[PDB]
């Protein structure tokens, strides 16, 4: 073993305790039921004030809207993550930066989409995810030139390493934005897995399963969603991350797959995914495959907290709070639209 | 008479018996405790049962102590070089066997405690494996005794 | 891992040198020059005894500090949202500090066994003095290293218990047991040290 | 000889103190400064 | 008419035989341990069946113990340097052969118990591989005996 | 009568008492300092309150200095090997104890300054830990005073 | 050791003081607490060298 | 007459022939077992055919055993120092050549079993490579015999 | 006349000639095997044609074996210290030259077989490069034989 016990708390013990304290504030099942029993978004805020959220929504306008609640939840999560990052040292700082790359990959896609369609880059920043903010000024005032934007990404963005998967700036106008996003995410996931493996010890043990499931679900859902599209099998197989547990002959079989039945057959070889596929009836009124994968992801993130001396706790907390914010937004949507019947579709945590 | 330096190896035997066995027991207890504490938030009712690995790790220390005591009681300033080497060998054997058993107990106890948090049926299995690791320390003790009494 | 590389290089070079030196001494019929007796005998017992006392105290303090910071980082990180921890979990710190206390006590129990010789010839220094030096060194090693490992273990368990306490108050009372077990090792070391220097008499 | 009792005692003392100094310097060199400050 | 330090090497045989083997066994009992835990969450019914690796690792320890005890019973005050070297060689042989066998058993057992959760047919295969790894330790024991009973 | 090198060890003790303690203090004065720099951007009013860790680190250095002086004033030309190694033991004790206490103070203060920035109630708590860490160094000093005046 | 402490403390303080000027005095104090460490060594050195 | 330390080099030759060959065989078996476990998830029918690496690794151990036993049978009280050097050289040759061969067999077998899960035609090629990675150990054995029986 | 320890360097020369050459050939074989396993998935019909680098590594091993057997047949009890040094130098030369040649062969073969999966014309180039690596070992052999026959 790497004996992370002896030296982990030297630099990251305070943040380990702090992030666990933050995780203690994630809504439990009872809080979710209490919020489910609300009648109006005002009552939702009332019932939410008794939780860790407190008065995060008191300032906002009385006529609450789901967009306002979502924005406030995202702002709170961003503030907490930024506070944790500012107090983190070199290794944990790199880990948290890797966490933010996931949103930087979507933000850069937004930037290139706007630039190619000739919309001011400065006007796209408001729609970018705060956790992946491009505070660098090299990618601003680009004058709507895709080549300049690509050079800015390569020079003054941590995505330069992931943009070497592409070959040139022409690809920005050549490949579809979805293919670019998925290639960038594949490269980012592989880099993250390599980083976590290099960290080793409890970090690798508690973090490699989560990235492995991420890769496997990416493969499954890219296969399932691309059946009816022009995305060819050869180009589809390029989007499968190689970190997953499907890498030997699993990803290949998925690439050869031509129907959901074949994807289910491929998943059958792995009992942990066999159960997820079995439970995903996908017919109206029952959990879909994406919901089952969300449940498994939440389970893995929760199990990431049984280890102590590792950085996987921060990634697990970020993902768990992301799911909690999505659950609260879903409850608010069900309240606003009066669709109480599906109000139980939220994925509980703890 | 015997050499002036003969007692050195017996002294080092006692020191090794205690130090390495203490290292093993300390690692076992630390690993098991950091697994148990992290489990308890999820499964608070298991702590007591999950204390079993810690006890096993503690037993390793006892073994060291036992042998150490022997070497610290049979060690005079004028023991033959042969007896001093025997005590050094007994001490090294018990200490390093206890170190290995403590590492194994820490790893197995942490993993099994977390699994029991996730799968109660694993409990008995864990115990078996822990015993198989604990026995290792016992083996060392046996050999140590055979060497220290001889 | 640059510093790790330096340490590994030094270790490998030293032990390759030792292997080759032992081979040369054994094979060239120069074993008589490798007098381990001469090393253990000419080397003054005072060196062994004073290294023993210094280690008995210093390694115990090192373990106490290791555990104290290991568990204090967790205590003060958890207490940001659950300050009650600072009140309840000081026991963990106490246990760590207890280690250091044993150290000084054993140091005293060892330092009381020292006495000059007024002799330099090994026949004059004698078995009693040489064994006194060796046993004081061994007792110092035992107490210091047992206390080091016990302090580190108690610190790790205390950090775990403080992280568990931040989320459920009713867990610390049941996790302290582990710390108690982790503490016993310290005592064991002390006992063994007391048994090693029971019949030690320099002079 | 290669070594003498005084040389041996001095070398062992210096070895223990070099171990202590290496531990201290390894812990000091691990010191890292924050790369960011709160807004 | 023999050196009084002759027994030293012989002791370092016994000690080693019980130390290294134990370490090897520990590693086995450690790695397999973890594996069982990891695979016990989803497939509880295989916990007892998937305890073979640990058992094999345990057997490795026994090998060392045997040799150690044998050496610990062949030691004498006037042991010649030749017999002392024989016992040191036997101790190193058994200890390090058991160490290698324990590493192999730990790795193979972890991999096999993890795979058998997904591929039942692998079980027998795993056993075969484990046997091969076990055989390595056995070889050491054989040599040790040949060296320790000359 | 006494060897001409007898004064070496004692001297080294004195130097060690100064060096390692300083290193300890330095680490503290570094880590706490970093923490303060991180805290003071949002909570400037706590700078003076949060300077306590550094002070304690400084105290550690003082202890070393004391012992160093206590040994540097007792080194005589005919210093016997007994006194020389007593001073070496005192120097090692105080130096390594101060080093460990400085590391603990630095880490605990770097955590507690930020914690007190977040939760004011932790301030006293932080102190309640720091003093413990500090006295570890003190314990070393105490043993030094026992040794260099034995 | 004092140079290590002064490096860490002074760098952190000069970078933070760009954000919060009130930290300046704080930094200075810490630097002094580091500086005295070297001074302590000097003292002992003299006590040894001029013995 | 002859030096008493010659038996030390003879027993070191025997124990090296055993220990290093066992380490090589253990590494080969561990890597091949990991590869087999990974492969068998999707291709169960190849659990047995993919055991050839392990066998080819086990053979290496046998080589070492052979030499070890030979040395353990050639040892006697009055082996000339030159004979002890011959035995030590034979043991080192067989043990380290078997270690290298075991590394090669482990890597090649793991890669070949992983590839054969996706391409059956690789099997034959894999076998050839394993043979080329096994004769290395054989070479060592040859040299050892030429040294051991001289 | 000649010192009794002269044959030590000769036996070490033989053992080096075998061991280091086997290590080099084993590395070459392992790297080439991994390369072929990666290649064969997409382009199976190149497996037999791509076995060349393994053959070249085997030839390096054969160089080592030849020098080792030559030294092990010219090694006599009354071996002059000068001739013993000659044989040690021959063994080291061949062994380490073969180690370097095996490293070069492994890297070059891996790269060449991987590339030839995508560019057939590279095949011939690879062979050339491999030969340029192979001669390295040959050079060693040359020198070794000279030193062996001097
Ligand atoms: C790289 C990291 C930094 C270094 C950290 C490690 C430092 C290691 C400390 C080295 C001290 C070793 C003790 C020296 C005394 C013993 C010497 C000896 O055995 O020979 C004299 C002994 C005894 O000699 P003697 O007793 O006949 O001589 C008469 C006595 N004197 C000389 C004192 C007057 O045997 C010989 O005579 C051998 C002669 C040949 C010399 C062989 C030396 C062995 C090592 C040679 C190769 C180097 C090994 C490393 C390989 C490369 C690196 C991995
Ligand atoms: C791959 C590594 C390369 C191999 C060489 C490694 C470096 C070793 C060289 C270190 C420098 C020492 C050179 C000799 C200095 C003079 C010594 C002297 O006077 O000798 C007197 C010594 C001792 O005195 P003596 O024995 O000659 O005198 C008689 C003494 N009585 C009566 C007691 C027997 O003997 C010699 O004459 C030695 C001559 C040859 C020494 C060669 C160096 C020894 C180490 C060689 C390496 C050992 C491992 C071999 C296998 C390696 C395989 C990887
Ligand atoms: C790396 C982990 C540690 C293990 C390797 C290193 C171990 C030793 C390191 C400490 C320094 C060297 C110690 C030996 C000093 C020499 C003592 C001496 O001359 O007396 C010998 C003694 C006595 O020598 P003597 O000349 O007095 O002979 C006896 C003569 N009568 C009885 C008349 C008095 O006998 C021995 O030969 C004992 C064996 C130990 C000496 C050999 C050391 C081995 C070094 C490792 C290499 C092993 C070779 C095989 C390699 C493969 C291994 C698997
Ligand atoms: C706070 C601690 C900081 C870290 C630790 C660093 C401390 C270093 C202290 C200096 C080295 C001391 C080594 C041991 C010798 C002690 C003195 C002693 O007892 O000797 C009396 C002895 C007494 O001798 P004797 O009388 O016992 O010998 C028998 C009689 N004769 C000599 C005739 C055979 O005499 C000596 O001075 C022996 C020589 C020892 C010299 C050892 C070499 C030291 C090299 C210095 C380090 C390298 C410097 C260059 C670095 C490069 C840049 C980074
Ligand atoms: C491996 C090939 C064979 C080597 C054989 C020769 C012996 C080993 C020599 C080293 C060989 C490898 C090269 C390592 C160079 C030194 C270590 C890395 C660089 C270095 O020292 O800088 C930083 C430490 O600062 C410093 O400069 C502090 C180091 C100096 C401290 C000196 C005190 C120790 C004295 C030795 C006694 C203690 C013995 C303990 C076992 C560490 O860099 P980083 O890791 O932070 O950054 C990552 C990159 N550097
Ligand atoms: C495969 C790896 C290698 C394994 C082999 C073992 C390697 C161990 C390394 C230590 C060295 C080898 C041991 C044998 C050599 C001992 C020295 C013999 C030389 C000699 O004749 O010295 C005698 C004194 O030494 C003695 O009698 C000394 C006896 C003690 C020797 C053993 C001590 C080694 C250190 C053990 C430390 C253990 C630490 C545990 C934490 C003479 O003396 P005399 O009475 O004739 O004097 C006459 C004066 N006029
Ligand atoms: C630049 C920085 C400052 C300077 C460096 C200071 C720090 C490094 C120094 C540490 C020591 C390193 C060297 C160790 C040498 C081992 C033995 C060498 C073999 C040898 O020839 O020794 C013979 C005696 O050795 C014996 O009697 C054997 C005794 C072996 C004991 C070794 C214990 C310490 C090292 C290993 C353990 C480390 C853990 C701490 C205990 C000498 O023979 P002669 O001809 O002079 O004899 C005269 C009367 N016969
Ligand atoms: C098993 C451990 C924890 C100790 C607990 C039981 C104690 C009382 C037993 C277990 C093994 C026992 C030792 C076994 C071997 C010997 C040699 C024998 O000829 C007489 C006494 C003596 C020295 C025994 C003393 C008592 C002993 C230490
Ligand atoms: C006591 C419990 C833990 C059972 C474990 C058995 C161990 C600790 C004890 C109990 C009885 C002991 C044996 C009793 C008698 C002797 C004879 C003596 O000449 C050598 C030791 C030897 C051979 C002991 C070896 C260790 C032993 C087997
Ligand atoms: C570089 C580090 C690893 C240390 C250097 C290796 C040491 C062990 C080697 C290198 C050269 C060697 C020296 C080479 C030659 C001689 C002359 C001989 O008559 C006595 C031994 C002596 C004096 C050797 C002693 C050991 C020695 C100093
Ligand atoms: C079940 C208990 C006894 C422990 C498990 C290991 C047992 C089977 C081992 C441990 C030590 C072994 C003994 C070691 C040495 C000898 C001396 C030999 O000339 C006859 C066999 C005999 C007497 C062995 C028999 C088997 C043995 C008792
Ligand atoms: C498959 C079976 C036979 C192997 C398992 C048991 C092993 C450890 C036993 C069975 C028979 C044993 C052999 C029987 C008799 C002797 C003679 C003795 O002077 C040296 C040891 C030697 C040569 C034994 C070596 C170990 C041995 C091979
Ligand atoms: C696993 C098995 C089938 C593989 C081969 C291993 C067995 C048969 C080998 C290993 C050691 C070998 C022995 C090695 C040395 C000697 C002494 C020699 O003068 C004659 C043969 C004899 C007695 C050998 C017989 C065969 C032997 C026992
Ligand atoms: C033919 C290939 C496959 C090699 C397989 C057999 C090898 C490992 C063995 C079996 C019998 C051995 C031979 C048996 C006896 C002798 C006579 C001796 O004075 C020198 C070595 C020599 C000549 C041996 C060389 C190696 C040898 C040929
Ligand atoms: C495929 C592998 C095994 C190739 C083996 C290498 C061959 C070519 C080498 C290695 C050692 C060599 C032998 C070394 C010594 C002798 C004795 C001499 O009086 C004549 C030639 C003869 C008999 C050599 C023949 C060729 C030889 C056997
Ligand atoms: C496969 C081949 C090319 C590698 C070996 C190269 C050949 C050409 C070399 C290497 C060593 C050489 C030998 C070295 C020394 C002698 C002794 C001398 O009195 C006659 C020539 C003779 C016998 C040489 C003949 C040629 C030789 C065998």
């Amino acid at each position: 073993s790497f004996f992370p016990e002896l030296y982990f708390n030297v630099d990251n013990g305070y943040l380990e305790g702090l992030v666990r304290g933050l995780k203690a504030g994630v809504l439990s099942q009872a809080d979710y039921l209490n919020l489910v029993q609300c009648e109006t978004l005002e009552d939702l805020k009332l019932h939410l004030q008794s939780t860790d959220y407190g008065n995060f929504l008191a300032n906002e306008a009385s006529p609450l809207t789901v967009s306002v609640i979502d924005d406030k939840l995202k702002e709170k999560m961003v503030v907490e993550f930024r506070h944790m990052r500012n107090h983190a040292y070199e290794p944990l700082a790199s880990f948290l930066d890797f966490i933010t790359y996931s949103y930087m990959i979507d933000n850069v896609i937004l930037l290139i989409t706007g630039t190619l369609h000739q919309r001011s880059i400065a006007e796209l920043v408001p729609k970018c995810h705060p956790l992946g903010s491009f505070e660098q000024m090299e990618a601003v005032n680009i004058a709507q030139t895709p080549a300049e934007l690509y050079n800015a990404i390569l020079v003054d963005t941590p995505l330069a390493a992931f943009f070497q998967d592409c070959i040139s700036e022409q690809d920005l106008d050549e490949m579809n934005i979805e293919i670019i996003r998925n290639t960038l995410y594949k490269a980012y996931l592989e880099s993250f897995y390599k980083f976590c493996t290099l960290l080793g010890g409890t970090t690798a043990d508690a973090m490699c399963p989560i990235l492995e499931f991420e890769a496997d679900r990416r493969a499954f859902i890219i296969t399932i969603n691309s059946f009816g599209t022009e995305l060819s099998k050869e180009d589809r197989a390029k989007l499968f991350p190689h970190c997953g547990r499907l890498y030997p002959e699993g990803l290949a079989q998925l690439a050869r797959a031509d129907d959901y039945e074949q994807v289910k057959n491929v998943a059958d070889y792995y009992p942990e995914y066999k159960l997820l596929f079995e439970g995903a009836g996908s017919n109206p009124g029952d959990k879909t495959l994406e919901d089952r994968f969300f449940e498994h992801e939440v389970k893995l993130n929760k199990l990431a907290f049984l280890n102590q001396f590792h950085f996987g706790v921060f990634y697990a907390f970020v993902k768990l709070k992301e799911q909690e914010c999505r659950n609260i937004v879903w409850i608010a949507e069900c309240i606003a639209q009066r669709h109480r019947a599906k109000i139980d579709n939220y994925i509980p945590i703890f | 008479n015997n050499p002036e330096y003969s007692s050195f190896f017996g002294v080092m035997g006692a020191s090794s018996a205690m130090v390495f066995s203490a290292m093993g027991a300390a690692y076992g207890t630390a690993k098991s405790g950091t697994g148990i504490a992290a489990m308890s938030v999820m499964r608070p009712e298991l702590i007591m049962k999950s204390i079993i690995p810690v006890v096993m790790a503690g037993i390793i220390a006892i073994y060291g102590l036992v042998v150490a005591v022997l070497i610290a009681n049979s060690l005079t300033d004028g023991i033959t070089l042969y007896r001093s080497f025997l005590q050094l060998g007994a001490g090294l054997s018990v200490g390093l066997s206890g170190l290995a058993a403590g590492f194994a107990i820490g790893i197995v106890g942490d993993a099994g405690v977390r699994g029991t948090a996730q799968q109660p049926r694993l409990f008995v299995g864990m115990i078996l494996i822990l015993i198989f690791a604990e026995v290792l320390g016992l083996y060392g003790l046996i050999v140590a005794l055979i060497l220290s009494t001889k | 891992t640059g510093l790790e590389l330096l340490y590994l290089g030094i270790f490998v070079a030293f032990w390759a040198c030792m292997i080759v030196v032992g081979i040369c001494y054994t094979i060239f019929d120069l074993g008589f020059r490798f007098d381990v007796a001469w090393f253990l005998t000419e080397t003054s017992p005072f060196m062994w005894s004073n290294l023993g006392i210094g280690l008995a105290i210093s390694l115990s303090v090192v373990g106490a500090a290791w555990g104290i910071y290991i568990t204090g980082s967790s205590i003060i990180g958890g207490g940001v949202k659950a300050p009650r921890i600072k009140t309840k979990n000081l026991v963990s710190i106490i246990f760590c500090e207890a280690v250091a206390i044993y150290g000084i006590i054993m140091a005293i129990v060892i330092s009381n066994m020292a006495e000059p010789f007024s002799a330099t010839d090994p026949k004059a220094i004698g078995h009693r003095n040489y064994h006194a030096g060796y046993s004081m060194f061994g007792a110092g090693l035992t107490v210091g290293l047992s206390n080091l490992f016990c302090g580190v273990c108690v610190g790790i368990v205390g950090s775990g218990a403080a992280l568990a306490d931040a989320q459920n108050p009713s867990l610390f009372v049941k996790i302290l047991i582990v710390e108690i077990f982790g503490s016993a090792i310290g005592l064991f070391g002390v006992i063994v040290a007391i048994l090693q220097t029971s019949r030690v008499k320099m002079g | 000889g290669f070594f003498s009792p005084g040389i041996w005692m001095g070398l062992l003392t210096t070895l223990f103190m070099l171990f202590i100094f290496t531990y201290g310097l390894h812990m000091i060199l691990s010191l890292k400064t924050m790369d960011r400050f709160d807004d």
